[PDB]
């Protein structure tokens, strides 16, 4: 999968 | 109470003011704000260096030869180990694998995981080329900290001149090697000018929006506080994904000495950001004189699951929502083989969740160990420690680990049998010592507590530890053949690895119990679930849908507080058909602020909800359908219960205790005038029995420990 862990504001 | 220095409206500052705990804190988001407010704060344009047009991506030749052939000249890396945490057994045993004498160790123990730093200490003790960071950073996760922590522990590093390293690698107490350490320095040897990050992958507007980069963001009070916004400075170009990598020592020594306008202005952006690491070596890298040397390509398998790893489940420790990899299992073995890729690295492993596939790793680089070597399927992993204080602890789990003690110190009694004096009777002293979780063949076994006792039959102080179980308590009623497969009831649920992260279901009266149901494959099904407490009042009652899909359910009922000790009960009927059931214990409590629970506290505690019911709604009309008849002769003695303490209290505590747990064996550290007790160390289960694979020796003569 990608990368990154940012997942938003929510 | 001083006003600011400057009108604050944005309406996230104002928030992060009114969750702020400390003055300081506050004082420290408002200067934030203000400064921000004024333009005094970010970089809005920043240099490039960097003579290429674009990205850069050079190219890795992934043949078999590259790996294979020994090299002249090899690199010495210097390895930084970030951790937290209570797994020390598994960072010793990954330690162990990476471990050669001309490599170099440096690590860097979160200040709030004392326990895992003094058994660090253990180990830069023994070796000369392991060392500890002195200074050590609360580094929450997604915080700001961790970079801070990179560059400080870079700079130790160039400095250190007895170090002569020449690659840096990053890792953590969850990752472990994918190849041995002589595949890994014939590759580096190969590419020693080239650094090694992995870019997201996708949309690069998208990676900035949720990263929050955009977002000014303060760490204080271990809290991650979002305070408005920022734009992106011009003139560069951002980039990010990974935050495991190797770099350089040529490109470190940038990093660290260089004063021109690319690093000084990333350094300040990235003291207020979000996930700093994942992003900032990407962007310093691209716009520098060193971005011809950049391999898209960080040499990790990271085992991303979104569907299970991202919940938000950061929420109480950032302004954000976050995402995080999910733990290897055995049927992902064939994983670590691929060579599509060059890679040297994966992540996660946890051994409280499965160690098999840490084992079949293991093996597979370096080899079985010798036959008949003992506790190889076995996990042991500290959850107290006496130097860390009961304050360190709750009134729940002091209370319950008294209780499995005096447990233990029951069965020696019983265990002997004779007519003359019982050598094997004990009186409890003080504390318990320690207490560990124990693992076998990924089962959880129960808790080992170490306590201190006297003899009475020669009147003489002497160590234990007792192992307890709890008994199994999931029945299923169906006589006929349904999708369940388990349900239990617990408390901090672990919606990416789909347990309970306590482990022992220990409970106390202001505990939020949370019910769960583990359910094969088949068709849809809608069940009913209700709560019974232990004088057979019903609290709460409720349907749910069970998708064909759906492999696990939970919901946490709102259940007025305190609840009454005792057994509870919880059944799941189908169409009022029985289906299964099981218990879980809501303990009274002995202690109250680590102090002997006196009456008046021990009646506001022990005698069921404030409002006096557990629900606004009622179910009395269910007691006679599903035969639960209310005993008026247990109900009194409920509230005689609630009145007791001391030997009363201790009593009922021990009473409840015993029904649901079990005192397996019970052993001596030292000499004992029991004589039906086994020494400690000769046993198979005792934290003080042997462990190799987590045991760390003398230095071989190929310089490894393995
Ligand atoms: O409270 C904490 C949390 C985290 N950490 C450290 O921060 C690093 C990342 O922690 P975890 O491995 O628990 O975080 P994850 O499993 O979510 O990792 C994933 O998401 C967060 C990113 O920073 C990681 O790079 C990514 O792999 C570790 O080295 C860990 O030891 C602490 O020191 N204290
Ligand atoms: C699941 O139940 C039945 C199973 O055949 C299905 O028809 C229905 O659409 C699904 N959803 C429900 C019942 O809510
Ligand atoms: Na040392």
């Amino acid at each position: 999968e990608e990368e990154g862990a940012g997942g938003g504001q929510g | 109470d001083q006003p600011p220095k400057c009108d604050i409206s944005g309406k996230e500052a104002i928030s992060a003011l009114s969750r702020a705990k400390s003055k300081h804190c506050r004082q420290e988001i408002g200067e934030t704000y203000c400064r921000h407010k004024l333009g005094l704060l970010m970089p809005e344009k920043v240099t490039r260096f960097c003579p290429l047009e674009g990205k850069a991506n050079k190219n890795v030749q992934w043949d078999e030869d590259s790996v294979e052939y020994m090299p002249a000249n090899p690199v010495r890396i210097a390895f930084v180990l970030v951790v937290h945490g209570r797994a020390s057994r598994q960072l010793q045993r990954m330690f162990k694998a990476i471990y050669h004498k001309d490599h170099f160790y440096y690590i860097h123990v979160d200040k709030r995981s004392n326990y895992l730093h003094r058994q660090v200490l253990q180990v830069s003790r023994q070796y000369s080329n392991v060392r500890v960071t002195p200074w050590r950073m609360a580094t929450i996760w997604g915080g700001a900290s961790l970079l801070s922590t990179y560059l400080q522990s870079m700079r130790d590093l160039l400095e250190m001149t007895d170090w002569p390293w020449d690659f840096f690698i990053n890792l953590s107490a969850a990752d472990y090697p994918i190849r041995t350490n002589d595949q890994l320095v014939a590759f580096l040897s190969r590419y020693r000018d080239m650094n090694f990050l992995k870019s997201h992958g996708r949309d690069n507007a998208r990676f900035i929006r949720k990263q929050g980069l955009d977002r000014l963001f303060l760490e204080c009070d271990a809290h991650m506080w979002r305070l408005g916004d920022r734009r992106i400075p011009e003139g560069i170009a951002v980039d990010g994904g990974s935050d495991w990598f190797l770099l350089n020592r040529r490109f470190v020594e940038y990093v660290t000495f260089s004063t021109d306008d690319l690093v000084t202005k990333m350094k300040q952006f990235y003291s207020y950001t979000l996930l700093p690491a994942e992003s900032f070596f990407h962007t310093v890298l691209e716009n520098s004189p060193h971005c011809d040397t950049m391999v898209d390509n960080n040499l990790r398998i990271t085992n991303w699951n979104r569907k299970l790893g991202c919940k938000c489940q950061y929420k109480h420790i950032v302004d954000w929502c976050g995402c995080s990899p999910n733990d290897f299992k055995p049927q992902d073995f064939h994983r670590f083989q691929q060579t599509a890729r060059p890679t040297f690295f994966a992540r996660k492993f946890e051994a409280v969740v499965n160690q098999e596939i840490i084992g079949q790793l293991d093996y597979y680089l370096y080899g079985n160990y010798p036959a008949g070597t003992p506790g190889l399927r076995s996990y042991w992993e500290n959850v107290y420690d006496e130097p860390d204080g009961i304050h360190s602890l709750s009134d729940v789990t002091l209370t319950l680990y008294h209780s499995f003690a005096r447990l233990g110190l029951r069965r020696a009694e019983t265990s002997l049998h004779t007519d003359g004096e019982n050598s094997c009777r004990y009186y409890p002293m003080g504390h318990p010592a320690s207490v560990h979780l124990y693992f076998l063949a990924d089962r959880f076994q129960g808790f080992l507590i170490k306590h201190h006792a006297t003899n009475l039959a020669v009147s003489k102080l002497e160590t234990l530890e007792t192992w307890v179980m709890p008994k199994k308590v999931f029945k299923i009623a169906s006589p006929d053949f349904g999708r369940l497969q388990f349900s239990e009831v617990g408390t901090d649920w672990d919606a990416k690895e789909r347990l309970f992260r306590n482990f022992g279901g220990l409970l106390g009266p202001m505990d939020e119990p949370v019910g769960m149901q583990k359910w094969g494959k088949g068709p849809n099904v809608t069940v009913t679930v209700i709560w019974v407490d232990p004088v057979n009042v019903i609290a709460a009652t409720y349907d749910i849908l069970i998708e064909s899909t759906a492999e696990f359910t939970h919901y946490k009922p709102p259940l007025n507080l305190p609840l009454r000790p005792g057994v509870w009960t919880v059944k799941i009927l189908h169409h009022w058909v029985p289906v299964a059931e099981t218990k879980f214990l809501v303990a009274p409590l002995t202690f109250s602020n680590r102090q002997p629970i006196k009456p008046e506290e021990a009646l506001k505690l022990h005698n069921g909800p404030l409002r006096n019911a557990y629900m606004e709604q009622s179910f009395q009309s269910l007691n006679p359908v599903l035969s639960l008849p209310i005993n008026p002769a247990q109900v009194e003695q409920a509230r005689r219960n609630a009145a007791s303490t001391g030997t009363a209290l201790e009593g009922w505590l021990d009473s409840l205790v015993g029904g649901m747990w079990t005192a397996m064996d019970i052993c001596a550290t030292g000499p004992t005038a029991c004589p039906v007790m086994q020494t400690c160390s000769q046993t198979a289960w005792s934290s003080f029995s042997p462990d190799p694979k987590s045991e760390l020796g003398a230095v071989k003569p190929d310089g490894r420990l393995r």
